[PDB]
């Protein structure tokens, strides 16, 4: 037999996270920008959730990068913006959502390179 | 070569040396600062330039498959030598 | 090595060293890179 | 209506005529391999990696260049297609050098990755390889041309985007070489972009050389503050250090390019940094002290001064959060002398109406204009990406461009009317022939540079230019929605300051010299101790020791734009926020926190303890400052023009001469770029 | 039979497909999906209410006889509203065959305990509760099994950090082991490894 | 919003299980101090138990309450059966953690953490 | 304890800001002529409730909702601020 529970989903007290890392963090929900060094677009398909960067310092012995932020490497993947937002809400994280950036559709034409009277005529091939 | 700072601490081949007032040099008191003495930048300069009769020479570091990936070096500029990007050996085109 | 001598190189140690742990010759680790951020040094004259 | 049906592997898709096979595949989420094709460059069709089979056609077609035909079925994964890719990859790699371990492209290389996905897994080439001599094209781009695959992307970008016809191909056949033929430096304000579009390690960043590998970097998507365009960037960091700057695609701002100052000035963030609070000792020399001591000395003075005895100046790289925090702190001692270094005339509407000081047409609107009038500006160096947008419209929409000012080289030919500001009156009065051009245009754009407003007659010039834009809209022909009047800003913090009610320029500080002065990152040298009473208490908050710090009584180390989440408004009025890439060095602190901390020590606590709360305070002063990535329209140009007539001011005889006339003046404009050793190399390169 | 390519086995593929729809015909009340992979593994995806009826049928039916519970585990997929996928791997000795039964649940929905069907499931469900926080109803003895006493959180969830939140050391003042917030001398270095070029067109999702 | 319950049909039934758990913990503190030879008093132990219940007083979902109770009983059983050691029982008191002042100025002096 | 600054927030297209849009269209020019040295910051933003903010000496601020006000009501809300100073 089912029951009715109309309140919002809030699992912050049964996830075991320290309170500091719930209420002081800022999740960013975004689709990663394409790496401009490459033309492939396969890494701009899914939504990502990451957290705000915190202090890294140099280890006195070696000079390694030390951190005290347990969430420094936490990155989650979501199919849609709604999935990511819903996950952030139930875990108690404040968040910013950045709208997906899709490349504009362009009008390409090989013929324009040899225009009779336009500036698109190319001086070299 | 391995120099010493005005404090006496040896300078590594990467140019590292604790400065006058850096507490971290206490780790060497009663012990020593490990410093490799054979500086590779000085050793590779000791090698003589090799004279070749072609515009393009190849290098694999020597030793065949014990060397580095084989690369081809252009020797068209006369103002300088071609340098292997892996092992640092130098080549020049004779006249 | 009396029969098959090793190949000679100008950088190979001529004198072998045994394990030096626990002695003043022991290895002490340290960062081999130089300082990353250069700090502003204030001037040495009162112009203010 | 005119869409035609084509099939990608049997899946129907409706595409406009003129769409290429490659673009048709994109619509079903299939990315055809490519090397020479770039969607923002002219079509080349020379690498042949995009060859794809059309069903029933015996010949594979170049997908990047071939328009689709109705009913065509593109077999993106047929054996005929796969064998074509394997053959081309085999030719591409035949002479390519075995350089991956020493090549900076390694790990983010299109040749590596496409060889993995579309090529064979072995070689059958049993000959010696070609080797090419490298070529020196300046201090920013290193060339290892034996890696070049002759895709000509760099040539097309230099010609079309950068407007520099310096790169080309010499020789022919297998010996064909990309370069400049002669010894020449490719020193354009957009030159660094060719590193990004070169698919291989032939062109790489000299400053970045050998320092990192792609897989180990963390990408912080952020905003550029080197100018007022607000180019979207990726800050690459590793193990707590900033490694390089990359562009981030934003179609309506920077597309996928950044300027060379944006790309290479980050090395100024590792130099001359302010890392500890400083106070003057009993000999009058700055000495390190604690935050507790430093703020207490500031709070004591703040508690003892009121009204016009306290002033502040905001510099060019200041974020909105610090701006509102500083304003609130000074207001609570009844001070209103919150100034910026960058002047904007206050006559008439002043800063009351956003439309008076915005680029109301927006950057993307340049592509819809048919005429552009540039008045007293050098957009090439003031806003390189904005100038790139103009050349894009000049190239593709046959835009007509005219300039009032000095005849600078803008990379595109333009009509030069002159440099006399009096010409503005002639155009308005109808005397000038160009007056007919403005009347006959459906979408005219009049852009006035903020640099011209730094003259002593800025108000007259703004009144003159607004008059021209006013007459254009009264005469009709231009639709009501179109915006004709624009201001091109060059300072990252200017629009946010004006949105918040800062007074533009330091004229107020000159009328009433204050006893206590806050220099919030103010390094323009607009106020010195000659302009202040002998006992002035000067506090400098900032991240660099440049001009403001050495004259200060108290130095408070703040964060740079890479070290804080802070809000900036670009010249369009579009608010954007940076993200923390690394933390501020040493004892430096987030800028708005320093002011909030000071307000508590002085018993004047500001009502916000977190970044979210201070952004709420921003919304209460200008609600658009929290609408991130949104361009908020501003209206009432009529009222602004009405008020700009009330007081007449004289136009001087001085011709309009921009501060930056050649590239050498472009590299060092702010405190970060002035501390950049790379920017110093660029200046040396273009002056020797 | 190309030497580097794994050979297909269509006979096994056919047999497992036929049995897949056999199970779907008999338990339509609970079966939501049946699929057979290209390497011949059969999966039955069911409603969570069917855990006991479905598992009992596969164990006891004369044409099934899946007597052995090889493995019971969970997978966390945060993008799903029911983020936890519960996976039963069963072995039939009589028919020399394997089958996978999958269901789902969220953080707050109990799953019926399968100990009545398989006594082997006892510790597997304790592990799932410990590492994922999925509650199993009517478990004779549900408690942590792998984590430390008093450990907070469920480490195998995708949003639990790799190094956790606390670490241990010996403290001389209190003369005992203590737990303190985690600090790392060298932070774990996240690598971004994925190539931006698609690898497997056969699996491309529609746009 | 029709969901399968865990134990409690609504908050009224859940708060009954909460009170039952609180009694069990309250009675157990005297044994825990004695058995583990802790150097704290029964008053401190029961104040700590009270502090643990209080932090969750704001919950209104019966399912969440049920899971908190389930964990509470698991924690209690670990303590009663001496599966926990003294180090585990004392981790609730964080005796080695230095004070971390929670006012804006104090954080400002020490670092960047909000 | 005088008046230091006025800010007017409104939407460019919502019907709730129509009265504020009319006031700016007809009366802002004359209002600015009477108070040349008074910053009156108009800040439009999409889908915001119109408000009139007034800042007094020492950073005291009060705000008045202008939602659905007519142009005449906007003139009174501003007249009360410019006169009933505090
Ligand atoms: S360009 Fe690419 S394939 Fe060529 S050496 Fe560099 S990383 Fe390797
Ligand atoms: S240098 Fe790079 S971008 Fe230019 S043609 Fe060669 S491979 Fe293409
Ligand atoms: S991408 Fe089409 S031939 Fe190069
Ligand atoms: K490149
Ligand atoms: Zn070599």
């Amino acid at each position: 037999q089912l029951i009715t529970v109309d309140e919002k989903l809030d699992i912050t007290t049964i996830t075991g996270v320290p309170e500091e890392h719930i209420k002081t963090r800022k999740a960013r929900i975004f689709v990663p920008a394409r790496n401009n060094m490459q033309s492939g677009v396969n890494n701009t398909k899914k939504w990502k959730m990451e957290f705000d960067t915190r202090e890294r310092w140099e280890n006195p012995l070696m000079g390694w990068a030390s951190t005290a932020d347990p969430l420094s490497n936490l990155v989650l993947t979501f199919s849609t913006k709604e999935d990511a937002v819903a996950f952030a809400e139930k875990n108690g994280w404040s968040y910013d959502v950045e709208e997906r950036k899709v490349p504009k559709p362009k009008s390409k034409s090989y013929g324009a390179n040899f225009s009779w009277n336009k500036r698109t005529r190319v001086s070299t091939k | 070569g391995v120099r010493t700072s005005p404090t006496g601490e040896k300078v590594t081949h990467t140019g590292q040396v604790y400065d006058d007032g850096d507490y971290r040099k206490v780790r060497f008191v009663g012990r020593q600062k490990e410093v490799n003495e054979n500086f590779a930048i000085d050793l590779i300069a000791e090698q003589p330039v090799s004279q070749v009769g072609s515009r393009v020479i190849s290098c694999d570091g020597g030793g065949g498959a014990l060397g580095h990936p084989r690369v081809y070096i252009n020797l068209d500029k006369e103002t300088k030598t071609g340098t292997c990007g892996y092992c640092g050996l130098q080549f020049r085109q004779q006249h | 090595p009396t029969v098959k001598p090793p190949t000679a190189r100008k950088f190979i140690w001529t004198n072998h060293k045994f394990n030096l742990s626990g002695t003043p010759q022991q290895y002490v680790p340290y960062s081999t890179t130089r300082k990353k951020i250069q700090e502003w040094v204030p001037p040495s004259t009162p112009y203010k | 209506s005119n869409l035609i049906e084509v099939f990608v592997d049997g899946q129907s898709v409706m595409v406009e005529p003129g769409t290429t096979v490659l673009q048709a595949c994109e619509k079903v989420g299939m990315q055809i391999p490519r090397f020479c094709y770039h969607e923002r460059l002219s079509v080349a069709g020379n690498c042949r990696m995009c060859l794809v089979e059309i069903e029933k056609a015996p010949k594979v077609v170049a997908a990047c260049a071939m328009p689709v035909m109705k009913g065509w079925n593109i077999l993106t994964n047929s054996e005929k297609t796969k064998k074509a890719r394997e053959g081309v990859m085999e030719f591409l790699l035949a002479n390519h050098p075995l350089d991956c371990p020493i090549c900076d492209q390694g790990g983010e290389c299109d040749l590596q990755d496409q060889s993995m996905m579309f090529g064979s897994d072995r070689s059958r080439f049993l000959e010696g390889k070609r080797a090419v001599e490298d070529k020196n094209i300046g201090p920013l781009v290193k060339t290892i041309m034996t890696r070049c695959i002759q895709c000509t992307r760099c040539i097309r970008f230099a010609s079309e985007i950068a407007g520099v016809d310096d790169l080309g191909t010499t020789g022919r056949g297998n010996d064909m070489q990309v370069g400049t033929y002669i010894e020449k430096m490719f020193m354009s304000e957009l030159s660094g972009n060719i590193i990004d579009i070169c698919p291989v390690g032939a062109l790489t960043s000299k400053p970045y050389a050998f320092t990192a590998r792609p897989w180990e970097t963390r990408k912080t998507e952020s905003i550029d503050v080197m100018d007022a365009v607000g180019s979207n960037i990726v800050v690459s960091t590793r193990t707590g250090e900033v490694m390089r700057i990359l562009p981030r695609m934003h179609e309506d701002i920077n597309e996928e390019w950044i300027s060379d100052k944006t790309r290479f000035a980050y090395d100024g963030l590792k130099r001359q940094r302010l890392t500890e609070p400083m106070v003057r000792n009993e000999k009058g020399l700055l000495t390190h002290t604690t935050w507790e001591d430093a703020l207490s000395r500031v709070a004591g003075m703040l508690q003892s001064f009121q009204g016009n005895d306290v002033a502040a100046i905001a510099g060019g790289l200041v974020d909105a959060e610090a701006l509102i925090a500083l304003k609130d702190l000074l207001n609570r001692v009844d001070s209103d002398t919150l100034c910026t270094e960058e002047v904007f005339p206050t006559a008439g509407a002043g800063t009351d109406l956003r439309s008076n000081y915005l680029l109301n047409t927006t950057i993307a609107g340049v592509e819809e204009a048919d005429v552009v009038l540039l008045v007293g500006t050098n957009p090439r160096f003031e806003a390189p990406l904005f100038n790139a947008r103009i050349r894009k419209s000049w190239l593709h929409n046959d835009l007509k461009v005219a300039l009032i000012g000095s005849p600078v080289d803008l990379t595109y030919r333009y009509d030069h009317l002159g440099d006399s500001p009096k010409i503005l009156q002639d155009i308005a009065s109808g005397s000038h022939p160009f007056s007919q051009v403005l009347q006959e245009a459906k979408k005219p754009m009049v852009i006035l540079g903020s640099s011209a407003l730094q003259r002593n007659d800025g108000a007259a010039i703004l009144a003159a230019v607004s008059n021209i834009a006013q007459k254009i809209r009264t005469s009709s022909g231009v639709t009501g929605d179109w915006k004709v009047m624009n201001i091109l800003h060059r300072i990252a913090s200017q629009v946010a300051a004006l949105d918040l009610g800062y007074k533009p320029g330091v004229e107020a500080i000159q009328k009433n010299p204050p006893k206590m002065l806050f220099l919030l990152g103010a390094d323009g040298g607009c106020i010195t101790r000659q302009d202040l009473p002998k006992d002035c208490f000067i506090v400098y908050q900032g991240h660099h020791g440049d001009v403001g710090a050495p004259i200060a009584d108290v130095i408070l180390p703040g964060a740079a734009y890479t070290e804080k989440s802070a809000t900036y408004v670009n010249t369009e009025g579009r608010a954007q926020q940076t993200k923390v890439a690394v933390t501020p060095p040493g004892l430096a602190r987030e800028d708005w926190k320093i002011i909030r901390a000071l307000s508590e020590i002085a018993g004047m606590t500001l009502p916000y303890d977190t970044l979210d709360q201070v952004r709420n305070r921003l919304e209460e002063v200008s609600p658009n400052l929290v609408r991130y990535d949104d361009v908020e329209g501003a209206n009432y140009f009529q009222q602004a023009s009405e008020l700009s007539k009330l007081v007449n001011q004289q136009l001087l005889a001085d011709p309009l001469v921009p501060p930056q006339l050649t590239i050498k003046d472009f590299y060092m404009t702010d405190s970060i770029s002035r501390a950049s050793q790379t920017m110093a190399k660029c200046v040396k390169a273009v002056t020797e | 039979t190309r030497p580097t390519v794994r050979p297909r086995n269509d006979v096994a593929h056919k047999q497992l497909s036929a049995f897949g729809e056999y199970v779907a015909e008999i338990l339509p009340k609970y079966v939501q999906q049946v699929q057979v992979s290209c390497f011949n593994e059969l999966e039955i995806c069911i409603h969570p209410d069917g855990v006991i009826p479905v598992l009992t049928f596969l164990r006891d039916h004369s044409n099934a006889q899946f007597k052995s519970l090889a493995d019971l585990t969970a997978v966390d997929i945060p993008t799903r509203q029911n983020r936890f996928e519960i996976v039963y791997n069963l072995l039939s000795l009589r028919f020399n065959s394997r089958i996978r039964v999958k269901t789902y649940t969220d953080e707050l929905t109990p799953i019926e305990s399968s100990v009545p069907v398989y006594k082997a499931a006892n510790w597997y469900e304790r592990e799932i509760w410990d590492m994922f926080g999925v509650f199993f109803a009517n478990h004779p003895d549900l408690r942590r099994i792998l984590t430390d006493y008093g450990f907070e959180g469920h480490p195998f969830r995708k949003d639990f950090p790799l190094s956790g939140y606390v670490e241990l050391r010996y403290d001389d003042e209190v003369k005992r082991v203590v737990a303190e917030p985690v600090e790392l001398a060298q932070e774990f270095r996240k690598f971004d490894l994925n190539s931006p070029w698609e690898a497997f067109p056969a699996y491309r999702q529609p746009p | 919003t029709s969901v399968k319950p865990i134990f409690s049909r609504d908050m009224n039934e859940a708060k009954r299980r909460v009170r039952e758990l609180y009694r069990a913990w309250y009675r157990e503190v005297p044994n825990t101090v004695h058995l583990f030879q802790l150097d704290i008093s029964v008053k401190q132990g029961r104040d700590k138990v009270r502090e643990m219940f209080k932090k969750n007083a704001h919950i209104t979902d019966p399912r969440v309450v049920d899971l908190l109770v389930i964990k509470g009983k698991m924690e209690l059983e670990e303590t009663i059966k001496v599966w926990k050691q003294r180090t585990h029982v004392m981790r609730f008191f964080h005796e080695t953690e230095a004070p971390r002042p929670k006012d804006f100025l104090s954080k400002f002096y020490v670092g960047h953490d909000p | 304890l005088g008046l230091r600054e006025i800010r007017i927030h409104l939407c460019q297209r919502s019907p709730g800001s129509q009265g504020v849009r009319d006031f700016i269209e007809k009366r802002y020019v004359e209002l600015k002529k009477a108070n040349p040295d008074l910053p009156i910051l108009i800040r439009e933003c999409s889908d915001v409730q119109p408000k009139l903010w007034a800042r007094y000496a020492f950073g005291q601020e009060k705000n008045v909702s202008l939602n659905n006000f007519s142009a005449d009501q906007v003139t009174r809300a501003l007249e009360n601020v410019l006169s009933s100073k505090a």
